[PDB]
């Protein structure tokens, strides 16, 4: 497995087209590059951090498709196990939730969550009523009305 | 100023229902009135049965205390799980005064105070039942000469797990001296919430041998055989039946939260059930249709949000793959007999089989999830009724508007929040709490508490406060601070302090000292030395 | 910055208690810090406290005023409200309990007096506050048998109010506002016992705030029963210019 | 009769009183390190005197909560570690 591999001589171009493989724009790809090249001297396995940065940015950049179609959340993580040579699906979400510790307080990730409007998976207007303890919050039991209209057009 | 007082009364200058308009502000006021009234009938119907159950709890506990009390040594009663609120009453028996003397650890600083309060209570009761005396045990010696009657003393030691055990031991040895009087009998009641062995190893062995001559044990706690919880939840099932059904995740939430509380889990259960009912009648606009006479009050919004059900999804997908208002109003008559089946298997379970140590909430959870057979495959006495007591739940259509479910995370924010986790998450991910709308400064620089917390989280044992202030400066931008500090020409002191060449460091030190003492008030940071104020220690860590 | 491997959970707790060598400790004090007078500290502090991030705080306060009917509905059902969060919760509780809560309760029961406690003040006392509760609610005075033998008169009187008020009609006679329930004189055991037994009384509405991050350690199961809290997070990043005058900031 | 949180908090309190804080990271640490760094080595020697025979030591609240979270029994949105909520502090107060 590539997650087991230790002390990899990273060049820039390989993580450039690793970021370019997942439809990420140029700005967040350069921020992931600059985020790696500061912490690179103290990394046990750099693929842990690179996979965590790539996935934790692509659930924010492609969150609008993620809220509509759920199975892409089952899909794109499976595009890790095909190319990272890993048969374990718990290891890659472990990579996500262990880069989440190192990424949360930083300014560029802050600005990414502003500009794509994603705050632990939901919108700002959802989380301001989740934190306030509102009874009138949109409980996730109903199907979405946009999804209802999508299925109505699927019939049509 | 009122801000500098300790306490002050304000009468506000005045110039009717807390429920709001639902359906994006399109709900009629009559539906608001019906929601308020119908919530009040459900709430009153629940709490009437809750009140009768509570009075039954005190009545039965008083009955068993009176039974254990009246059928040359102490009569000792050890009440396990007491959490003492019982008002113990005694007999009105002729030729013998029965006096109940209650003692708390606050009333027990030493043996002398315990004896003095006991003799004062004894003389007060014996004067009220029918010259001054000394408040010592000789009043017990001369009781027949002053009142003509025998003495029966019952000592109620409230909260024995808080009393000093040497003082209690010496008071019991003091009370042993009254055994040489023929007119005196003494009962002791110990209210225990830890264990018997805990008090057994904090008393001397001679006192333990003294108490062993006549002692009884009795369990007091609210989880005694679950029968007082099992009533209250069934009372909720006697209130909501035919109206809403409980979700399985809500029931296992009840199970987990009641497993976390020892002394008071009945009132926690009542509080969670009440708050779920409040949340339902405050959030859903369909709660007017719980009353079966409001079925003519359907509008376009009601049918528009009615069609967005997973059950209605599956039903219309099945009917499309095979080959609205009248379909809705006729399907509101079914009774959902899971509550009646749960009550039936409960009365079957302690009717003849004599199985009484069950939780009805566990039974209802396993009946909801369809794993009832795995629940009653534990007792090994009800093997003959695996088809008599078998039930299959029926997933009805559009029941998700008429339900009590825990999926929005509202109960775990309002009743049991992750308090310190919420504090540190709002400190660290502040963009979440604050809107993202000093126009050029608010986009660039964080609030000072959040930036200071992000620099605080990434530090060691001891933080040097000067270097930490330098680390706080390097995050701030000088240029737009100097631009925004000159954006108010009315205050000239701010402009002349901005003209000074050391303006930025000074302003950063203002913000840093204000935010540091904010963290010191909140408890995140600590000065280890009373003087100097040159170093700090972190107190709290995120995610613990 | 820490040269750590972990930051969160016990992983960052155990990993950040390194035994730092004495050769790597900086001997930096406030001697080379900038010299700042009191008045310029006050001026810069009030300028950013009235101008920095003011529009998001105003907007966020405009969201969380929509929670006022839910707070009133929680208060009518017997729940005490405890508010918590990052920033000052003084103005929020004043506006909610004065502008909104008392006129709504007064009009629904057909104004309601509002005792306002300042727990940030270190000289807040239970006996003075309870003498004013006596002045506002006029409870019946304890008999000689009810005084026992050097008992606390405040606690016994409140218990007498408890078994008096159980049969009275359940209408709110007093709104009792506690700013900073975890401040220095207010966090002590007797004052918390007093407010717990007051919170048993349904006819008093309890609105309180806390500031310490370890504040729920104040309450055992009996006190948590008596309070009967519904918790609400109101984080707003306010100045807290009133409480800060009660601590010494120049030190 | 006593609660699971209060039992595990008593076990964590006993560990905090009768074990040294410096050897905590050699006993409870189990997380994979993204960042390079050696963990604690542990204690070289064995004590001559049983510490359980002597008086207990004094600890802080944050250490007790850390060891309680390390010893309490157990995907993308689960976070199976139990954080210090109202019930943990309430059980500590009892």
């Amino acid at each position: 497995s590539l997650l087991v591999k230790k002390y990899c001589k990273m060049t820039t171009e390989e993580i450039i087209r690793l970021c370019n493989d997942f439809e990420l724009p140029r700005e967040v790809a350069y921020k992931i590059v600059d985020e790696y090249n500061i912490n690179a001297s103290r990394l046990v396995c750099p693929w842990q951090l690179v996979c965590g940065l790539v996935l934790n940015c692509t659930f924010i950049v492609f969150n609008e498709r993620r809220r509509k179609d759920p199975r892409i959340d089952h899909f794109i993580v499976s595009k890790m196990c095909s190319l990272m040579l890993t048969s374990k699906v718990d290891d890659v979400i472990e990579c996500v939730k262990l880069v989440k510790e190192l990424i949360i307080g930083e300014k560029w990730f802050r600005d990414l969550q502003i500009r794509y409007d994603d705050f632990d998976g939901i919108r700002y207007d959802e989380i301001i009523f989740r934190k306030l303890g509102s009874m009138l919050q949109t409980t996730n039991i109903l199907v979405t009305d946009d999804q209802y209209n999508i299925w109505k057009k699927r019939i049509e | 100023a009122d801000a500098q007082r300790s306490h002050y009364t304000v009468y506000p200058s005045l110039p009717h229902i807390p429920f709001v308009k639902l359906l994006s502000g399109k709900e009629s006021e009559v539906n608001v009135e019906k929601r308020w009234e119908l919530y009040h009938q459900l709430h009153s119907h629940f709490h009437d049965q809750v009140d009768h159950i509570i009075d039954n709890i005190e009545a039965d506990l008083k009955a068993e205390i009176s039974d254990l009390l009246y059928s040359r040594c102490f009569n000792t009663i050890f009440l396990l799980g007491s959490d003492s609120t019982t008002k113990i009453e005694l007999k009105d028996e002729s030729s013998r005064y029965n006096v109940l003397i209650e003692l708390t650890p606050k009333e027990s600083p030493n043996v002398r105070m315990m004896l003095r309060r006991s003799m004062y209570k004894l003389y007060s009761a014996a004067d009220a039942e029918e010259n001054d005396v000394s408040y010592d045990l000789s009043l017990v010696e001369n009781f027949k000469r002053l009142f003509g009657k025998d003495l029966a003393m019952v000592f109620n030691f409230k909260d024995v797990d808080s009393i000093n055990f040497n003082t209690l031991d010496n008071f019991i040895i003091l009370l042993k001296s009254a055994f040489k009087y023929d007119h005196v009998k003494i009962s002791l009641i110990f209210n225990i919430n830890t264990n018997l062995s805990n008090i057994e190893k904090n008393l001397r062995q001679s006192t333990i041998r003294l108490l062993k001559r006549n002692y009884h044990k009795l369990d007091v706690s609210s989880n005694k055989g679950f029968k007082y919880g099992n009533q209250i939840f069934q009372s909720f099932l006697d209130t909501v039946d035919g109206k809403l059904n409980l979700s399985d995740r809500f029931v296992e939430f009840i199970l987990s939260k009641m497993a976390n509380n020892t002394n008071h889990n009945l009132q926690l259960l009542t509080k969670m059930l009440d708050y779920s009912l409040m949340s339902y009648f405050f959030q859903n606009a369909f709660s007017v249709f719980i009353d079966p006479v409001n079925v003519d009050f359907l509008n376009d919004d009601y049918l528009k949000i009615l069609s967005r059900c997973p059950t209605f999804m599956f039903f219309v997908e099945g009917l499309i793959k095979q080959h609205l208002e009248e379909f809705f109003v006729e399907f509101l008559v079914r009774e959902n007999p899971i509550n009646g089946h749960a009550k039936f298997v409960a009365r079957f379970l302690e009717e003849e089989l004599n199985i009484t140590n069950f939780n009805l909430i566990e039974l209802y959870h396993n009946l909801l999830i369809g794993k009832l057979d795995s629940y009653l495959d534990r007792w090994s006495a009800c093997k003959e009724y695996k088809d008599r007591l078998h039930f299959e739940p029926i997933d009805t259509i559009f029941q998700e508007l008429f339900t009590l479910d825990n999926r929005s995370g509202l109960l775990t924010q309002s009743i049991f929040p992750s308090y310190k986790s919420n504090i540190e998450d709002n400190l660290l991910s502040w963009e979440q709490v604050l809107p993202s709308l000093s126009g050029d400064l608010d986009k660039i620089m964080a609030p000072v508490l959040g930036q200071l917390f992000k620099l605080y989280r990434e530090a060691n044992m001891t933080i040097n406060i000067y270097d930490f202030y330098i680390a706080f400066r390097e995050t701030l931008p000088k240029e737009e601070i100097l631009n925004f500090i000159r954006k108010d020409p009315s205050n000239t002191k701010l402009l002349e302090l901005a003209e000074t060449p050391d303006a930025f460091d000074k302003v950063a030190l203002i913000l840093f000292m204000q935010a540091i003492f904010a963290f010191e008030n909140m408890g995140l940071i600590k000065f280890q030395s009373t003087k100097s104020y040159d170093l700090v220690e972190k107190c709290v860590w995120r995610g613990i | 910055k820490s040269a750590s491997s972990f930051l969160d959970t016990f992983e960052g707790y155990f990993d950040q208690r390194k035994i730092v060598r004495t050769n790597a400790k900086s001997r930096h004090t406030m001697s080379m810090a900038p010299d700042v007078t009191r008045e310029e500290f006050s001026l810069v502090s009030n300028f950013f406290n009235e101008n920095f991030q003011k529009r998001p705080r105003q907007k966020l306060f405009e969201i969380q005023k929509k929670m006022f009917p839910q707070y009133w509905f929680e208060l009518t059902q017997g729940f005490s409200l405890l508010f918590y969060g990052v920033g000052s919760k003084r103005n929020f509780l004043e506006e909610f309990a004065i502008d909104y809560l008392s006129p709504k309760i007064a009009y629904s029961q057909l104004s309601i007096p509002c005792l306002i406690l300042n727990g940030y003040n270190p000289s807040c006392n239970y006996r003075d506050v309870f003498k004013e509760i006596t002045d506002l609610l006029v409870p019946a005075e304890l008999t000689r048998s009810e005084t026992k033998y050097w008992g606390n008169h405040v606690i016994l009187q409140i218990q007498k109010m408890i078994d008096f008020y159980k049969n009275q009609p359940l209408d709110i006679k007093l709104i009792l506002v506690v700013h900073n329930l975890d401040g220095p004189s207010i966090r002590k055991n007797t004052f918390q016992t007093m407010l717990s037994f007051l919170s048993v009384i349904r006819q008093i509405a309890i609105v309180a705030s806390t500031d310490h991050i370890y504040a729920p350690l104040l309450w055992d199961n009996m006190k948590a029963q008596n309070y009967n809290f519904v918790f609400h997070d109101i984080s707003n990043f306010e100045p807290s210019t009133v409480e800060s005058t009660f601590q010494d900031v120049m030190k | 009769d006593l609660s699971i949180i209060s039992k595990y908090l008593l076990i964590a309190s006993y560990i905090c009183s009768y074990l040294e804080p410096r050897y905590d990271a050699s006993i409870f640490s189990r997380k994979t390190r993204i960042i390079q760094g050696r963990a604690a080595y542990g204690r070289r020697k064995k004590k001559e005197v049983n510490p359980r025979y002597l008086q207990p030591s004094l600890f802080a609240i944050e250490r007790l909560l850390a060891i309680f979270q390390a010893i309490f029994p157990i995907a993308l949105r689960e976070e199976s570690l139990m954080k210090a909520n109202i019930e943990v502090f309430q059980n500590l107060s009892e």
